[PDB]
């Protein structure tokens, strides 16, 4: 009762395929093989089961390649994307039976092919922690050096997958005076600094058309008075 | 936005409101109560209403390349052709309508007297 | 080299880097501080030539500014509906008042 | 603007002429 | 289609959108939302009080529960200076008190024409 | 997950979350470094006996139920080579498993304090203008059992936001990370939060790290306009009644 | 109250103008 | 130095250039042409005159220098500050401009009556 | 001491709280009704392995040690006859004790809730004036497992008052127990606890119920003083004018 | 190894002694025997320790008295007391050794001789649920009867020692009309029931000048039109 | 040996130790309680002369003690100045009064 | 047993002490001497009499005993208990003699009247 | 104090004239 | 209330006497 | 004390009050307002100032053997010639000024009738 | 030197204390102090409020902050007792309204008699 996987790892782009091998062997006559994946997490999640006496087990986007006369399965995973990167188990194998795990083998998934962009970096301070940040560009060639005349520690550079298919890092480093501290990046035979991103108008004639009111009653009155004294001679 | 294009510019020096029509295109057609009362040429965006003092009413749009704006109800009252009904304008209404009507009746007492 | 007129509240200042010399205008007042001049409210209209001297940037020239302003609140909305519909009854309330001073005599 | 000192103006042109005819009948009164 | 209909008695300005007879309503201005409990958001109604110019004067939007506020029909632009007690003369009582100064100028001075000439 | 941080020839209790309703044997399962999960033993639950496996004596492994479909098992007498991922299993086919559950066994090498001590830190100044976007640093440090998981939540929600982690550094004897978070324009000056998950967490809460970002003379010039054009319509109508009064004397 | 009150010094000077017209008048 | 003329009737702001009259003018408006450039037919030059319709206290408001052909615009030494309230057929009248129409209208008024009271012979 | 009320075919947890430092074997005793206190086992700490009796197989008891010097005893498999007082005990000579846990293995059967329920008293009129003292009751009735303890306090202090119980009468399948306590003179308005300890409480924090106990003149004399002298210089003006109208006459 | 208690219970007023006998058997060649005893809240107090080699032991007020050639040993508890009340356990018995236990025999200590007193018997109501109540009295002849002809539950009384060397008991009992319950007494030949127990020198010249006035303008209004008069005839 | 007059708030009381035997004045009222005597008012001015007799200690003497109280509330300040112009008018008044009745008869 | 007359009029308070008017009297107060002693000259004896000025309420109110020459002070069998509000220039005046001084005016006004009248002859 | 009573003793002489008098003007205005 | 009845009962009184005096002098 | 040496005695039985200089001296010379408008010889300690009822005010101070106290002006409203004036005095002096200025106009009208 | 001056209107007595102009002065009454918020301490009037005379009349010390209360200027002593909108007729007004009373009555028996002889 032996299951062997001699892989350790495999890197694959995305929407691509990769077959992993696992060598079993045992001296039963019907058997179960299961496929187990783990993720950084620790968990365990069951993917595949090839029953030994019927054919090829697939289920959605996993195909199983079976070999009774040899003693060689393998796992297809088509169609690849960014959460297949986890750490895969060949099992071997009524309620009390027991499953023989191989070593494990790692998947590690790349992404696509982009064009090359450009780094436009950044700096943020903490009184004496300093942290370079680099914004996204696709190939993984960079070089993250600080400027500082006083160093006292200075951690590798971190560099993260972006959910745009390019790649971010972050470069801590702890300095006395943290504040003269700029970063510098050699990405793609071009140099990057930090320093070019471092720099009552009817008012008055409602009043005029009062006093032009008042002096038309001022002679309305005066025509009217005339007029009633003529009536009198 | 949401098919809501038509915004009013205010808080100036003078009175005057303006009706700008933010949808970009050429040649914007305005319109007023479903009617095509106004056009523009280029050079100018912002049509012009007259006087806030003036009390622009009205349901105004525009038009762009695509389809028709939604309208905009601007309702003004700067009245100004308010008069104060306190109680002393209205009995300063009860001294100029019995002054007046009382000095007319001793003119036609004696105009009829006359004859 | 313009001469810049900065804006208080109601305040139309004149400022500069050398001694203001006024020339001819509304003379405003003077200010304790020198290269400065005060002119006083917005709703004055104060105007006047005003030279001034150079800076430390755009020195040996002289240079003048000008300030004029029509800030108007002495002025009056003229219509041609109720100016033209008051002096024609003022004519006819005068001619009316001259029949019967004919009437009399 | 210039209305509270307008309005005057025609109130000391009514007292020109109430001072006038005051003038005029307390002469064709007593005399 | 229907405009917002608007109201203003002495200060107090009251204004109604007749779009939805029976519903539940919101009301808003300037994305400042008016309506839950100074001022009232009646069924179909809107009671400014107090209505100073320099803090409410802007963009009504009428539109019942449920609905975004731009997926509406229309909205307002409201630019009301009020006073205290006060009215507005436009021509209803402009050409009433004109009409009626003159049938009881008319209908006192020729009593008055009766009574002298007995 | 989480971590069990027990000193050598002591007794440590590992309990697993899989619940499942009227099992029968529940298996656990052992998974060092480069090796592969082995059983170690499993449980009868109709009988309550452990049933070991060929290489060790009785008196090692224990299987407890505090209540009813609940299970610990408790290790005795703790040596340093006992340290892994413990899981739990049952069966349905396939074999479900049990999110594992780290033991560190040390020699109390600890001797201070190892809660993780943030040190955050604030978007740059240019990098407010001409990207739309600020971006957060959340360092931590100082903290030994090294199952640690910081995930960014909003000011009030339940979402989970895009952040980035870095790798799990090693320090002389103790541990270090950071984890950063970009976010858009027009939620930018609100509260973020960095919220770690630890098991030398002091009152066992998790920590919370919030981030920060005339009037007068208009009517009384109208109200006296509508009386002189009301005293103008009574001296017409006066004017018209002495013009009748005459014209029938000529 | 000061606009107020030219408004109501023209009421009786226009009363005082009529009154001492028509009382002057009376002298024929 | 003689100044800037500047005339402002209704909308219409017209400002005098006589500091070259003896050459061909241009104008500017903070260092940027204005008149003589053919397009928006209110504005337009002669040989002292800049005709400026559509005015607004907004725009069109700061230095107005006035410069003759050959000349570097930073030749001249004098500008303007023009800031005004342009209105719509509105006018400046003080106390004073209408007290002299009232005694012209009593002047005119009572001029006509002595005169009546003559005919009538 | 408590109590534990596991059912049969369970496991139960008893601690005991003899704390000891630096112990070498820790023994576990069983009483019985009726019955003398046998030994079930011992618990080697500085090996950690049990060494039971010549009873029964191993898979019944076992001692765990969750912290350093605290001991826990778990048992497996429960049935009914396992339930007694259990005791934990060290050498030094004499041989301590651990204060006891009562065990109670019931087969379900209590299907409802069973905390205790009071229903108090409150002392009669005619013993507060013939005695000059009061005297309240409390009465706790449908409880199961029959480890109970009631003690009076203070309304703020430390004291422990002098209560008189009575016997854990039974009724059919619940059981009920009343205290009483007698209160001196200057002592009586104030504040008494009846604070109850049990296993089946509620968040298992113990009960407490609470148990109740002329300027008139002087101005009207002068507001008619200066009336008077006020119509006293009008009847002289009046002397004056008749007098100067009758000496025209003489 | 046997340890024998053939003692069930014991009864003894206080201020008495009391030996208490226990029957051990064993092989050995020096034990010890220990001498415990049991609280009724289930706690275990060492009381005495008798080494089987040297003399009698005596710690206080407790003295063991040894029979080496039998196999009888002897607590005595002298001067006794009111929290002697207990369980007390003989055991026989280097950190490994384990004790064996006998059944355990019971002390019950009863008060001392007074003289007689009465109960004086009160009453407390909760809605349906009554007590009879009664105070100090002497001999534990009590019976503590009701009186309800509507009688559902009707407890034991609880007589218990109260600290002034006398008794007090409770009886509880529910009824439905709870009001119209009166308990009775029947101690000591004489039956107590519970019905006997429930039932301005400036003033005054002020209104003197005031009078005064008052006589002066009744005057001065006659001389006026006295004068008044004359001036018409 | 004197006889105590103690004071409440307005009972000008008086004690003794043997029974009071009033002799002449104001008898107030008795007290039910022997010696003792009760005055009433202070504002009553109680006066009169109350013969008592001996104590515990200075026993075989007749003592005797008169009660005199002039507590005025009945008085009334007569001033110099409104007195002597009171009725120095009053003659006025009477011999004005007294001119009339000559004047008709 | 005869009295001690109080007379107090003004502030002036006399006690007359006829107990003894065949001997030389003192008088004393609180058991302490007053009257007689040559000092604050206000207070002073005679025969019988005591004048008191100066007089207030709060002291010199208590016990007055007057006893003759040669007599121990204890021997006299009356004492006096005299508490006086004595007052300035204020005297005791009730109703009834107020009354009586109305009907007096009454009666000397209307009883000059018909003599003046009786005068006429 | 005694203000109260002493206040009616004039008014007690007011109603003597004053009876006085209409017993004489009913006595000259019948008879 | 008291004292200030007799200060208008003397005045009903006077203006009684006053009447029916010179009401009764108008006998000649 | 702190050079505050005057005081004044009240509540008793008689409205007077006292002005005690609390100054040990022999012969001690009161003042008021700065003048020495009183002295006092020994035997008495208290100057007297008259009534209450009198309004005692002023601004008075003491001297002893060591330099001169401080003042205390004393202010005292018993006023005593207050009149009430409510809805009651005010409207009943309306009455009494009504009634006796026609009383008298109806005699002057038959006194100048009789000339 | 400069009394402190005091003015009682109707029940309500105020008073002031014009030794020092502008500072931050404090009032006691037989050392119960008074000031910092009933009763009002201005800048510098007290406003005695209900001022009934059987709570409020003792030793007034005006003084500015960081002064001990003894080594001021002086002390007052008030005892005024005061009623509900009432006044206190010195002369003042009993000589004011003595002249007007007789030449309001002179003032109107002349035009009587100038009537009456017409």
């Amino acid at each position: 009762q032996k299951v062997t996987q001699a892989q350790s790892s495999v890197s694959m782009p995305v929407r691509k395929a990769v077959t992993l091998n696992c060598l079993y062997e045992t001296s039963w006559w019907s058997y179960y093989i299961f496929w187990y994946k783990q993720l950084p997490s620790k968990e365990m999640i069951f993917l595949i089961r090839q029953g030994s006496d019927e054919q090829n087990a697939k289920s959605g986007r996993y195909s199983v390649n079976f070999k009774k006369a040899a003693k060689s399965v393998a796992l297809t995973i088509s169609a690849l994307q960014l959460e297949d990167s986890a750490k895969y188990f060949c099992a071997l194998g009524l309620n009390t039976d027991k499953l023989i795990f191989g070593k494990g083998t790692r998947v590690t998934v790349e992404p696509r092919s982009q064009p090359h962009t450009k780094p436009s970096v950044f700096v943020m301070k903490n009184g004496t922690n300093v942290a370079c940040l680099v914004k996204e560009f696709y190939p993984k060639d960079i070089r993250i050096n600080l400027v500082s005349s006083k160093k006292i520690t200075e951690f590798d550079p971190a560099i993260v997958i972006s959910p745009s298919g390019k790649y971010n890092a972050v470069k801590l480093g702890k300095y006395e005076d943290s504040n003269s501290v700029t970063c510098s990046v050699q990405h793609d035979n071009k140099t990057v600094h930090s320093t070019d991103f471092e720099v009552t108008e009817k008012v008055n004639m409602m009043s005029l058309t009062v006093l032009g009111l008042r002096m038309l009653f001022a002679k309305t009155v005066a025509v009217n008075f005339l007029l009633t004294a003529k009536l009198f001679f | 936005k949401g098919n809501h294009l038509v915004k009013v510019y205010d808080y100036q020096e003078d009175g005057s409101v303006l009706l700008t029509c933010d949808a970009e295109a050429k040649n914007i057609t305005w319109f007023k109560d479903g009617k095509m009362i106004g056009f523009l040429t280029e050079d100018k965006k912002k049509w012009n209403l007259g006087s806030n003092a003036k009390d622009p009413r009205g349901m105004y749009q525009c038009k762009g390349s695509q389809n028709k704006s939604k309208p905009l109800q601007v309702y003004y009252r700067m009245c100004q052709n308010c008069i104060e009904l306190n109680a002393a304008t209205i009995s300063g209404f009860l001294f100029a309508e019995i002054v007046s009507i009382f000095v007319l009746a001793v003119g036609v007492y004696f105009i009829a007297g006359q004859d | 080299f313009k001469i810049p007129i900065e804006e208080l509240e109601d305040r139309v200042f004149v400022n500069c880097n050398t001694s203001i010399t006024w020339v001819e205008g509304t003379v405003g007042t003077l200010l304790s501080d020198i290269t400065r001049l005060d002119l006083g409210k917005r709703i004055l209209d104060p105007r006047g030539i005003y030279r001034c001297n150079g800076t430390d940037i755009y020195k040996d020239k002289e240079s003048t500014v000008q300030v004029h302003y029509r800030m108007c609140q002495s002025c009056v909305e003229l219509d041609p509906a109720t100016v033209a519909g008051i002096i024609v009854t003022d004519v006819i309330a005068t001619l009316l008042l001259a029949l019967g001073v004919f009437c009399f005599a | 603007l210039l209305d509270p000192k307008l309005c005057y103006l025609l109130d000391g042109i009514l007292f020109i002429y109430g001072v006038i005819l005051t003038a005029l009948f307390l002469r064709v009164k007593f005399s | 289609q229907t405009p917002y209909k608007v109201s203003i008695s002495g200060t107090t300005v009251i204004l109604t959108c007749p779009q939805y007879p029976g519903s539940e309503i919101l009301w808003q201005h300037n994305d400042k939302n008016i309506g839950g409990d100074n001022i009232g958001s009646d069924e179909d109604h809107l009671s400014l009080k107090e209505f100073s110019e320099l803090e409410q004067s802007g963009y009504y939007v009428c539109y019942p529960r449920g609905s975004k506020p731009e997926d509406a029909n229309f909205y307002l632009y409201l630019r009301a200076r009020v006073c205290e007690n006060c009215m507005e003369m436009d021509v209803m009582s402009v050409a009433t008190i004109v009409i009626v100064d003159i049938c009881i100028t008319g209908g006192l001075l020729l009593l008055v024409y009766y009574w002298s000439k007995n | 997950t989480k971590s069990v941080t027990r000193p050598t020839r002591s007794s440590a209790e590992i309990t697993c979350d899989l619940t499942v309703i009227n099992a029968f044997y529940i298996h656990w399962y052992l998974h060092q470094e480069g090796k592969a999960p082995q059983r170690l033993l499993y449980y009868d639950v109709s009988n309550s006996k452990d049933v070991l496996e060929s290489g060790l004596s009785p008196g090692k492994y224990y299987t407890h139920t505090p209540r009813r479909w609940s299970w610990i098992l408790i290790l005795r007498n703790l040596i340093e080579n006992d340290s892994g991922v413990y899981y739990c299993a049952t069966w349905d086919y396939k074999k479900l498993f049990g999110s594992g559950t780290t033991l560190v066994v040390t020699d109390k090498q600890l001797d201070a304090d190892v809660s993780p001590k943030p040190t955050i830190f604030l978007p740059s100044i240019a990098e407010t203008k001409l990207q739309k976007a600020g971006t957060y640093l959340c360092l931590l440090e100082k903290f030994f059992p090294d199952v640690i998981k910081i995930h960014w939540q909003e000011k009030k929600s339940n979402t989970i936001l895009g952040s980035q982690e870095g790798n799990t550094m090693k320090t002389n004897d103790t541990y270090m990370k950071f984890s950063w978070l970009t976010v858009p324009e027009k939620s930018l000056d609100k509260e973020h939060r960095c919220i770690v998950r630890h098991e030398n967490n002091k009152n066992g809460v998790d920590q919370e790290i919030i981030f920060p970002p005339t009037l007068l003379l208009q009517l009384t010039n109208t109200s006296a306009y509508y009386m002189y054009l009301l005293l103008l319509l009574k001296s017409v109508v006066y004017f018209a009644i002495i013009t009748c009064c005459l014209l029938r004397r000529t």
